[PDB]
């Protein structure tokens, strides 16, 4: 391409003529140096680059190249199990090659390997019609996750000459004949990450998601395509809920964002991810992730792409047809770059700061995720489901992230530090947490488990909800101020509290509990609730209820730690209760 | 065609060397790999044309990229099989079916209505609320907006209204416009699932705008609806309702532009403009003498914070003629719809009233439940606060009514049909818990008739 | 070049020169002889702006040269450095040695990358109690002190420079100090206290007072982290940076900022706030495979005492936690004034229990913030009436709260407690409630 030149460095904002070949948004490397760069106006040939490095030694008269692309990703083989920042520059190789600590100025390095060799595996026979988004062969990749070779959007035509071989990301791995003429097509598809990937059909996500965690696939369940929103209190044990889900969740892969933490709390991140065990496989949860780092030192381009990078290769992997989860912390930290991406391009400002067009770019963010149909022949379904971390300043819920992420996402698990002082983990508020997918949930769940869960989960969140009731009442006068009937149910709600809410992350068993067990443990402590209610109703007082009941409700406190191959354990408590209740008819 | 771009800033764009490019216009172009973005012009001055481009200035290259001058300011293509049928906020094909041949295309912004050629709201439509038919009657022609906040029930109401809409004589040529602004995918989805479900689909033209939609889109979504609203209401002469929500994500979207052509930013952040911008939308509701068939308007809104002086419910209460409120305090208690009657109020109302289009009952048992409601507020109030013994005998029994006013009477679910006949036996059934002394609002020959 | 065109207040326009860089030092050679140092704000083909650090007073344009000295600010680095007192560019205002440099380095530095970081690991003692205990420093943080005029951060900073050390390593830390746009009596407050107690033996000090150019005060903390990463991640110290007032840095970046006529985005900072308190405060932490460590205490006034305020409010995000310090306090005559309530150490899990300080650690520490919450609660309601609003338990919250504000914290700023004293204090502190009031199940432990 054409060189321009520097006609004039003025803070991060440098002046360039030549530029006529250029695009808007093209990247660029400014100066002899050749730092990063982004084009931001043109006047003629002249543009106005916004450079997110130190431009300290860069004067006039140097050369300034584009990259000749808006900000893109690599995508192909030698992705998963590596940590890019939000530019996608691979920090592992940049230290080797460096030989350093510190992410020089202006060094430049490949995305990808490409000069990694793999096994390319043809599964599609020469002389076939072909379209974007159609499988051309796999590489095996990792230890758990295949890589599936797909064909690259604008390429349509038939495929002339198919090997399977071992080629670098470089290689040509095809021939395909186009109404132009021969396009090879190689390991590796580029990618702008602003802008979405197509799709057939965007459809509802309604397959709820098993993240094994009680409290979520229960009360506040997540579909595979939705979308959660965590605020991130400090010493609510976020880290071990995002964890959790990383791990226990029948997603395919995992994509992590860090868009621009406290360096120390960056590195936390770095040493304990790779370091989770996949459930399934035992290998490590890095076989199946892509992780982003982002330390607030970051150049603010890398900052604000985070999850623009984050979410473009989350699609790469749906397009695959899996089912693909983005976690992404925090996203205030992002918008606090988009604050001040928009502070340096002189906008007028909207709201405490933030650009007028914030809602905008989370819209646009939260809506690239969903359950979809990938292009291609196959008409595969593919989704991602977003989670994403929340840090509002002094902990709020006024700030516009928070307001303008929760209008547009369905779910909201309210982590509440006040919760974790009183020892309940997960630290989820049940009053203030939500998800819209309840009563959908209630269609699919009823469905599948041929029970009426629905009716169960909203009758304990009357009980819940009426706890809180006589919480207030209980708090107000003294205790014996409520007959029996409101002094039983203070009980049951009790009972949901410490036996079913309260899971514990590292207990072998309870770590991680299925449909099933939770749909009985649900159900064992509501057999409790009605039985109790016609017991008292009919004479028998508070005090003989509950003192001779403690050999089922101190073994109602184990029901979390019974194995998943041992499922009529629970069952039989339906049993032990009809019996003890009849123990009090005598 | 021109050739000819001079600068990009942002999403504004300069293109020189023009002819007789008018303010307003539309302008689409093409880019060097073949792409095609829609626009309008701000601005023309000189052989000058500085442009906004809907989808972004985003991987444009000015040297080889052109622009086309459309001639025309932003157009509806308008026909009457648009019945039925899904359209985006720019009203194009996106509900998969055979292509509209549209008999016209009317400027978005129409016209206004000459005040002598102005026909007066009258009658009455039955919208299957008791809360608006009874005591904030809805008057074809009027403009009654809904207030409400963030999580409110307000979408499922939408969804209810433009079911149990309908007129008390010809009910054949009754339709209903909607409008959805800058909603999610999965929001639109419902209201798709809704309206294929009852099939009041086969009585309605559909604007779907979403969230991440450029933001003119969202803008423009309203005015396409409104467009295609009087064409069936004049043109082809029906009784037409609009419903439009979220007029605050209008609003977010308007002052996004606003902020990105560098206006003065006015009042908590919104353009000063805010108040004319909303009333070239508004006001184009109403009746034209001689004109069979009208246009009615039911916006929605969500209030920011709850907050009633806020420009977007108070620029809207300036403009509209009533309003009907929906609080978080009944909400809570689970009253479906939330309606609070005290905030809420049509102005036009006795224009619906009275025999002939509802009952000539209409006017007393709206005066008489509104003055016992808030007598029944008024006692809740000191019920407690100073004891539930303070207030007396003649309190304690209108406390007991308002009691049975929100859990009975406003209370109606958002999937249970209410006529006016309905509405009035249910109403006068809650009266009766009144001593006839007690009440003295309803004179002697209305109250005999009624068991 | 001596083609001055124009002089606009501090601002220069140099025109037709050639080859000239952002941020690169020039000269002024004026008329009579006399040499003014400059930094180039801005350059374009033919012309250059420029800022005086000095200032433009007396200047004939006509007549007057420009020499550009081809290189950015910068800092000569040496071990030389240890015991010496330098400005806010690095010349020395103590009249010692030469201090030959061993090289030339940019004050900018690089970023550390996200990968190469290693978890703070070690517990500093800093020898006071709110910090050690409740808000425990972890060597490689970055722990800052939220402050307000006329209040004594610059006692509590003098105070963690000579009492702060790593338990059992006979690693002594290098301390970096950094003064930005202080007052003479605040200066000399330092440079005494130092000088008083065999400090500044384990000291390079950078020292820019408020009468100094404004462009000064900026380089102070670039100048004075240049120094620290060279002597932590190029001799292998463990180092320990105190910089102050950081206020006075962010009033000095709008001062630039205002003369590069840039527009301020919130509260009349610049855009770049953020990005630019970041730079500085994230050239810390350990550094995987190196020796030396940089640990970060720094030192902020917050304007009118708002949280908000963008210089306490950005620095939040950034740093792991905060140390605050409150009139209501100081004025009840608490040395050090330190609010435990608002303060936090978002690492102190990192380097506390058994083998690093003791077993009681945490529970005690939150077991002490839980009834010093009530307790500070049962003070503001005794004030609705006393004593018909106070119970049998609330009675000893007040008793609590205040024996704990004059006892615990209030040690005063030449007392130095060591993790043994500090948690023994707070037993016998807590020991003033029945064992129902929860603290582990083996809590005899200490009686």
């Amino acid at each position: 391409m054409q060189i321009g030149k520097i006609i004039k460095v003025s803070g991060p904002l440098v002046m360039a003529e030549n530029m006529s070949e250029a695009s808007i948004q093209d990247m660029c490397l400014v100066g002899d140096l050749g730092v990063i760069g982004e084009i931001i106006e043109m006047r003629q040939d002249v543009a106005s680059i916004q450079v997110y490095e130190e431009t300290s030694g860069i004067g006039p008269g140097e050369p300034v190249r584009s990259t000749g692309e808006a900000l893109s990703v690599e995508l192909g083989p030698g992705i998963i199990s590596q940590m890019f920042d939000g530019i996608q520059r691979p920090l592992d190789t940049f230290m080797e090659v460096t030989q350093s600590n510190f992410l020089g100025r202006g060094v430049q390095l490949p995305a990808l390997d490409h000069e990694k060799q793999w096994w390319f595996e043809a599964t599609i026979e020469e002389g076939t019609e072909v379209s974007a988004g159609d499988i051309i062969g796999y590489v095996d990749e990792t230890k758990i996750i295949q890589h599936k070779i797909m064909v690259p959007n604008g390429i349509k035509g038939t495929v002339q000459k198919i090997e399977s071989g071992s080629f670098t990301i470089d290689d040509p791995i095809c021939v395909i004949e186009t109404e132009q003429g021969l396009k090879e097509l190689t390991m590796m598809q580029k990618w702008p990450v602003r802008r979405g990937r197509p799709i057939k059909q965007k459809l509802n996500p309604d397959v709820p998601m098993i993240t094994g965690q009680r409290v979520i696939d229960t009360f506040f369940p997540v579909t595979k395509g939705g979308a959660a929103a965590v605020p991130g209190p400090f010493g609510a044990g976020k880290t071990v809920v995002q964890h959790q889900i990383a791990k226990w969740s029948d997603v395919d892969l995992v994509v992590y964002v860090g868009c621009g933490e406290r360096g120390n709390e960056m590195t936390d991140v770095v040493n304990e991810f790779p370091e989770l065990i996949d459930p399934n496989t035992g290998e490590s949860l890095m076989e199946r992730t892509v992780l982003i780092a982002n330390t607030s030192n970051m150049p603010v381009a890398a900052r604000e792409a985070s999850i623009y990078t984050g979410i473009t290769i989350a699609e790469y992997f749906r397009d695959m047809g899996y089912d693909v989860a983005i976690m992404a912390d925090s996203t205030s930290r992002w918008a606090e770059a988009l604050r001040e991406m928009s502070g340096r391009l002189e906008e007028m400002p909207g709201d405490e700061g933030y650009p007028a067009y914030l809602g905008s770019r989370l819209a646009e963010y939260y809506e690239r995720s969903g359950r979809v149909i990938a292009l291609g022949s196959d008409q595969r379904e593919g989704s991602i489901t977003a989670i994403s971390a929340v840090s509002p300043s002094g902990g709020d819920i006024s700030e516009p992230v928070t307001q303008n992420t929760l209008r547009v996402v369905k779910v909201f698990w309210g982590l509440d530090s006040s919760l974790a002082q009183k020892r309940h983990f997960p630290s989820i508020n049940w009053i203030q947490s939500y998800s819209l997918y309840s009563t959908e949930v209630g269609r699919y769940m009823d469905q599948i488990l041929q029970q009426d869960w629905s009716d169960m989960v909203t009758e304990g969140m009357r009980i819940l909800q009426e706890e809180e009731q006589l919480n207030e009442i209980v708090r107000l006068v003294g205790i014996d101020s409520l007959s029996d009937n409101d002094r039983l149910t203070l009980e049951v709600a009790k009972s949901i509290r410490e036996d079913y809410l309260q899971q514990n992350a590292f207990d072998d068993v309870d770590t991680f509990t299925s449909r099933e067990k939770q749909f009985n443990m649900l159900k064992v402590i509501l057999t409790f609730g009605k039985e109790a209610r016609k017991a008292l109703s009919l004479g028998a007082y508070f005090n003989e209820i509950m003192e001779g009941t403690v050999a089922v409700r101190e073994r109602i406190s184990r029901s979390k730690y019974i194995p998943e191959e041992e499922l009529a354990k629970i069952s039989s408590i339906n049993e032990e209760i009809k019996e003890t209740i009849q123990l009090i008819v005598s | 065609e021109y050739r000819t771009i001079k600068e990009v800033v942002g999403p504004l764009m300069a293109v020189e060397k023009v002819s007789g490019v008018k303010y307003e216009e539309l302008i689409e172009v093409r880019m060097q790999n073949g792409e095609i973005r829609r626009g309008q012009v701000l601005e023309v001055q000189e052989d000058k044309a500085m442009v906004q481009i809907f989808e972004g200035t985003s991987g444009i290259n000015l040297k080889n990229s052109s622009v086309r001058f459309l001639g025309h300011p932003l157009q509806l293509g308008v026909s009457e099989d648009m019945i039925g049928r899904v359209f985006d906020g720019l009203g194009r094909p996106k509900d998969n079916g055979p292509e509209i041949l549209p008999e016209k295309y009317l400027d978005i912004n129409g016209e206004v209505i000459n005040p002598i050629a102005r026909d007066y709201p009258d009658e009455f439509i039955q919208t299957g609320i008791s809360a608006i038919d009874h005591l904030n009657t809805l008057v074809r022609g009027q403009k009654l907006p809904v207030f409400s906040g963030s999580g409110l029930p307000h979408k499922e109401l939408a969804a209810q209204i433009a079911r149990q809409a309908t007129v008390l004589d010809s009910s054949d040529d009754f339709a209903v416009v909607f409008a959805a602004i800058g909603i999610t995918f999965e929001e639109a989805e419902f209201f798709m699932e809704d309206f294929r479900q009852t099939g009041a689909i086969d009585r309605s033209v559909m604007f779907m705008n979403l969230a991440n939609d450029p933001a003119i889109e969202r803008i423009a979504t309203p005015r396409m609806a409104l467009t295609a609203a009087e064409y069936l209401a004049y043109e082809k002469g029906m009784h037409v309702l609009v419903i439009m929500t979220d007029m605050t994500n209008y609003a977010e979207a308007l002052r996004e532009i606003s902020a990105a052509r560098r206006e003065v930013p006015g009042r908590r952040g919104y353009p000063g403009y805010l108040y004319t911008n909303l009333a070239t939308l508004f006001e184009r509701a109403g009746r034209i003498r001689g004109l069979k068939g009208s246009v009615t308007q039911i916006p929605i809104l969500t209030m920011p914070e709850d907050d009633k002086t806020h420009p977007i419910p108070d620029l809207t209460g300036y403009i509209t003629e009533g309003q009907i409120i929906l609080t978080r305090e009944l909400y809570k208690s689970g009253i479906q719809p939330p309606i609070d009657v005290l905030p809420s109020l049509s102005r036009l109302k006795d224009k619906g009233t009275g025999a002939g289009k509802t009952r000539e009952d209409h006017a007393a048992t709206m005066n008489q439940l509104f003055a016992a409601y808030a007598q029944g507020k008024q006692a809740k109030e000191l019920a407690v606060v100073l004891g539930e013994s303070a207030l007396s005998d003649i309190d304690k029994i209108y406390a007991k009514f308002a009691e049975r006013f929100e859990n009975e009477y406003v209370n109606q679910g958002f999937y249970t049909n209410r006529t006016i006949t309905e509405t009035l036996d249910l109403g006068w059934e809650l009266l009766a818990m009144l001593p006839r002394t007690e009440l003295k609002r309803i004179k002697d020959d209305l109250l005999d008739k009624y068991l």
